[PDB]
């Protein structure tokens, strides 16, 4: 909730803006919000529009848009290395943060729900945890993890009389 | 004096009523060779908030050119003031000057190449004019064409997702041209933020208008339908009955290269899409819908893999990369995967086996979800008929149905 409001200020403020170009701040804080709401439509298109002045002004958000394009392609492991390439002073900081939360429970609820068998390399590749620290940290799920074969195995995760009423005398007239 | 007079005129009819005679005065104007409105613009818009003064600046915005010096920007301050403070029901009352400023305003920010200054200005200047949420006006299409020139999608959205029930009238005016750019413009932001379900629907509408020529807004808008319907469909949807007979005689003989898209898209076969496509390459690059078409390129390897499923309970990778033509094992586990991800399948992998397993149940009904679900449309389906009934008792005491 608090990362909501934060997108709805950047967003009247970038549309108010003095002349529609608003400041490279709060363009990075909307590139990086949109990115962890996963609205990457929204992202490319604020990439998109983004005055080629503000951007070799701002090198930064030339590594924010290259997290959301490794995000694009749905490419995991990019993800994971490029998120821990660029920082800022305490304005991207807690929502970059917070995008690697986000893609991390994002990656464990789709090994989850898509797959019956992953190898060990897979699911740490996946996750981003090292292959040990990704074994070891499935035990109080139980996800049965195998030896020598090092395969996983993910587990699959009043008003009622009031509207009866009113629905009767609609069809009643 | 007449500058005086017309002041004075001014003051008097504000605050006094009679808005027929004030709206008389104001349109027995145009010979405002005086240049000098500057001065006397803020002079007389304290009274009355601001109903007056909208001659004055149709007038300033009519020059086209050199309108206020370098300083032009004050003038869009003056409008941007305007639109802030205007208010009231007298501006509906001349309904007819304010849709041609809001006009000239989106003209010259698309021409000056700033349009997003605007976005906030035909936003209030919309919702201020029209009589409810669910009467189109004017300014619906110049709102999406400034929202779209700038890659800002997000601010038409609650003018795009009411459906639209009443037109305004305008006092004259109001052509086919706002109607067909506000529902194409409209199928165009819709597609850009991939809501295929809306965009198909409004090119349907943009289609379906009754025509007696051909204009470049609804072909460039049947060729798009096509195009959608190719990708969230599998086929080409057949448009209404009602539809004119412009579309089915004319329209359609210049849409040929879709026509031939459509039909390689009716029998499954990557290889042919892709040969056609890159055969038409500079028709459809032509015509700036390219990456449109590689969207249904993207899709027929989905159609292919859904209709794997209902044959199939469990296929290998290598099989499965075999039929849909995938090249690889590997590329059939991703597509799977993303499939899995985006809930268009129902699906597991077992990379043990290197097999995937097809399961087929979306949901069985005895949950109280299904329940809230069928509330609800049953609650759209109330109000629906709820209107119909309105404007049936609206009509049937019309004096001219009472003759008949």
């Amino acid at each position: 909730f608090s990362f909501k409001k934060l997108l709805d200020q950047c967003e009247n403020q970038e549309l108010e803006a003095p002349g529609g170009i608003a400041t490279p701040p709060v363009y990075g804080q909307l590139l990086a919000l949109y990115l962890l709401h996963n609205d990457m439509n929204n992202a490319r298109y604020l990439w998109k529009r983004i005055p080629p002045a503000i951007k070799s002004a701002n090198s930064e958000l030339g590594g924010i848009w290259s997290v959301g394009q490794r995000i694009w392609q749905r490419d995991f492991p990019g993800i994971y290395t490029t998120i821990n390439a660029h920082q800022w002073s305490e304005t991207v900081q807690p929502i970059m943060e917070a995008l690697r939360d986000a893609t991390r429970r994002r990656a464990f609820a789709l090994v989850s729900q898509a797959y019956t068998s992953i190898i060990a390399d897979d699911f740490a590749a996946f996750v981003g945890l090292p292959v040990e620290e990704a074994v070891k940290g499935i035990l109080e799920q139980g996800w049965q993890a195998d030896s020598t074969t090092r395969m996983v195995l993910p587990r699959k995760p009043e008003q009622q009389l009031a509207r009866l009423t009113d629905y009767v005398a609609f069809l009643e007239n | 004096s007449a500058l005086e007079q017309f002041v004075n005129s001014v003051r008097q009819l504000s605050a006094q009523g009679q808005m027929t005679q004030l709206c008389e005065l104001i349109n027995k104007s145009g010979e405002l060779l005086a240049k000098n409105l500057s001065h006397l613009d803020t002079v007389l818009g304290a009274l009355d908030v601001q109903e007056h003064s909208l001659g004055v600046l149709a007038v300033l915005f009519v020059k086209f050119s050199m309108p206020s010096v370098p300083d032009f920007e004050t003038l869009f301050s003056q409008v941007q003031l305007f639109i802030s403070t205007c208010n009231g029901e007298h501006i509906r009352y001349a309904t007819d000057t304010f849709a041609g400023l809001c006009h000239q305003l989106t003209n010259a920010l698309v021409e000056r190449k700033q349009p997003l200054r605007g976005i906030g200005i035909l936003k209030q200047a919309i919702d201020k004019m029209q009589m409810n949420t669910n009467q189109l006006t004017s300014i619906h299409a110049d709102l999406c064409q400034l929202c779209l020139l700038a890659k800002c999608f997000k601010p038409a959205l609650p003018y795009l997702d009411v459906d639209m029930m009443d037109i305004c009238k305008e006092n004259g005016a109001y052509d086919a041209k706002h109607f067909l750019c506000y529902y194409y413009y409209g199928g165009m932001i819709y597609t850009g933020l991939k809501n295929f379900e809306r965009a198909l629907y409004f090119y349907e509408q943009a289609i379906t208008t009754p025509a007696m020529a051909v204009s470049h807004i609804m072909l460039e808008s049947y060729k798009k339908y096509i195009l959608v319907s190719l990708i969230l469909l599998g086929k080409v949807q057949q448009l209404p009955k009602y539809t004119s007979q412009i579309v089915g005689r004319f329209i359609k003989p210049l849409s040929n290269a879709y026509h031939e898209l459509a039909q390689v898209y009716s029998t499954n076969n990557p290889s042919e899409l892709r040969n056609l496509v890159n055969k038409h390459s500079e028709t459809f690059t032509r015509d700036n819908n390219m990456g449109l078409v590689k969207q249904c390129l993207s899709s027929l390897y989905k159609k292919n893999i859904q209709r794997l499923t209902k044959t199939f309970l469990t296929l290998s990778l290598q099989d499965m990369a075999s039929r849909v033509q995938l090249s690889g094992p590997q590329e059939a586990e991703k597509y799977v995967l993303h499939m899995i991800e985006d809930g268009e399948i129902f699906a597991s992998i077992n990379q043990k086996d290197g097999m995937v397993s097809f399961h087929d149940n979306p949901e069985k009904y005895n949950n109280p979800a299904m329940l809230h679900n069928i509330d609800q449309e049953m609650l759209k389906c109330i109000e629906l008929d709820e209107r119909l009934k309105a404007m049936d008792q609206e009509i049937t005491v019309n004096p001219q149905f009472v003759q008949k």
